[PDB]
């Protein structure tokens, strides 16, 4: 696995020792090369995981996420080139290094074989994120947003540390393979209930469960574009990956302990989609849409059926791509009008035609249009939940309807109508932004030809 | 001359246990042979060495 870790580390001295006219170019070149190399990790075996060594391993769950991170880093660089153009060279290098450290930490989380190493790195991801959100954010709310995010994550994760150490002491090991083979049923005692909670709430905070989701809108709104990109694409899927990894040792107590979280997510999807129906900030609308989409992944993980896990993996990948692209489009609009108000700039379908097509395709993917992987994941989760209980279909259908409603409402409000008269600074879209949207969309559409790659280890 | 330490030739046996001491407790087992490296190094969580 070091074939990906070592170049990621070498990115730092490269950027630090590169000329001020070549940081972005070199970073993009070698991040894209790293993604190309990490594409080799998709050759997963049917039954056994790829055990590179004692410390790192990868299965059909880790590989798609690793590829997504290695692919998203260049996209973040391209999106963050614009506003970080008048910054000094040292701060640009610092921002690039923060992004690289975040990517490295994400890789080592998705490849870790030890639960405690996974925890260490998955909590280490906070520091680069928090710095990015509180240092290069534009608003004055970036300070409160960073605190909310950091403290929600830590208050969720510290009991997870306690529980992991307790499990290490009792079972003797935290290795995923051993903890999977030497698995044992959990009794219905209060101690097991609280161990289950300690293991679950940490990831429930990460992928925002309805009620613990208040940090996501602040974090996604106040952070810069690249920060929002990671937070939406990978930092939310961290919780899902952790939950899918740890649910092995949390049975059969889950059957009875999942009801509160299942109900919370199945109602919060509707609540957050309705909130999206009545949002005035584009980034806030996208963040609440992300909450609504991750509610389905939470449900799928808490049901623990093979179709649910496949749908969860597919939805994670698809939602990461779609949310990142939506945030990039909103960033372009913001950099054009210097405001995040949705109703401020209207009739953009007549001034930026290709950007309108990008918005249309992104919204279609967001509302789970067949045969996109978004729909593949959503339909798999819906079938799994229907098998779990037939009543679930009502909430699932209502959520789908409201998602289509608010996505098309965003499309109509932004890229339709009469152009805003007074706004005169809307210049023709650059090649960089269009290339960013194309690099967001094309892998997403291509994955529908080979959906088996992102369907998880249970395919 | 009255302060010098003298030898006294007696016939009464020398007391075996003047303090009436109990049996001294058995000492702990004392060490072992040569040292060998730890089986898999420091078995501290994820550290392989």
């Amino acid at each position: 696995m070091l074939k990906i870790i070592i170049p990621t580390t070498m990115l730092l001295p490269m950027t630090w020792m590169s000329k001020h006219n070549m940081i972005w170019i070199n970073a993009t070149v070698h991040s894209l090369l790293i993604s190309l190399i990490s594409l080799s990790l998709l050759n997963q075996l049917g039954e056994n995981s790829l055990n590179f060594s004692l410390t790192f391993f990868s299965d059909s769950l880790s590989a798609p996420l690793l590829v997504l991170t290695t692919w998203l880093l260049p996209l973040m660089l391209m999106a963050s080139q614009s506003h970080l153009s008048k910054e000094t060279t040292t701060r640009k290098k610092l921002y690039i290094t923060m992004l690289i450290l975040l990517q490295l930490f994400l890789i080592m989380t998705f490849t870790a074989t030890e639960l405690i190493l996974f925890y260490i790195l998955f909590e280490a991801t906070l520091v680069p994120t928090l710095i990015i959100i509180t240092r290069w954010g534009n608003q004055t709310e970036r300070l409160n947003a960073g605190l909310y995010f950091l403290f929600y994550t830590l208050a969720g994760s510290l009991p997870l540390l306690v529980a992991l150490v307790y499990i290490q002491n009792t079972t003797g090991s935290l290795n995923f393979l051993i903890i999977h083979y030497w698995s044992h049923p959990l009794s219905n005692s209060w101690s097991n209930i609280f161990m289950w909670l300690a293991c679950i709430m940490a990831f429930m905070v990460k992928m925002p469960l309805y009620g613990l989701h208040l940090w996501l809108p602040k974090a996604h709104v106040e952070a810069p574009i690249a920060g929002s990109m990671v937070l939406a694409a990978v930092l939310l899927k961290l919780g899902g990956y952790g939950m899918m990894r740890i649910t092995t040792i949390l049975n059969p107590l889950t059957n009875y302990m999942a009801y509160p979280f299942l109900m919370l997510s199945m109602w919060g999807m509707i609540m957050t989609s309705s909130i999206c129906l009545r949002q005035t900030d584009l980034k806030s609308l996208i963040a609440y849409s992300s909450v609504s989409h991750m509610a389905l992944v939470i449900v799928a993980i808490m049901i623990q059926t093979p179709w649910s896990f496949m749908g969860a993996t597919a939805l994670m990948i698809a939602h990461g791509l779609t949310s990142s692209m939506l945030f990039c489009l909103a960033n372009t609009n913001y950099e054009r009008v210097h405001s995040r108000t949705m109703i401020l700039a209207r009739g953009l379908q007549t001034l930026l035609p290709l950007m309108a097509t990008w918005w249309l395709m992104a919204s279609l993917t967001n509302l789970a249009l067949p045969p996109s992987i978004n729909l593949i994941g959503e339909l798999f989760i819906i079938t799994a939940s229907f098998s779990w209980s037939n009543i679930t279909i009502i909430l699932m259908g209502m959520n789908m309807m409201i998602t289509a409603l608010y996505s098309l409402y965003m499309l109509i409000t932004t890229q339709r109508g009469k152009y805003t008269h007074h706004i005169n600074n809307i210049k023709a879209s650059f090649t960089r932004e269009n290339a960013l949207m194309a690099l967001h969309i094309l892998p997403l559409l291509l994955l529908t030809l080979n959906p088996k790659m992102i369907l998880g280890p249970l395919y | 001359e009255l302060s010098k330490v003298t030898k006294v030739k007696t016939d009464r046996p020398l007391p075996e246990n003047p303090y009436h001491s109990r049996a001294r407790p058995e000492p702990n087992p004392e060490a072992e042979g040569d040292l060998k490296p730890a089986k898999h190094g420091s078995r501290l969580f994820f550290w392989t060495m």
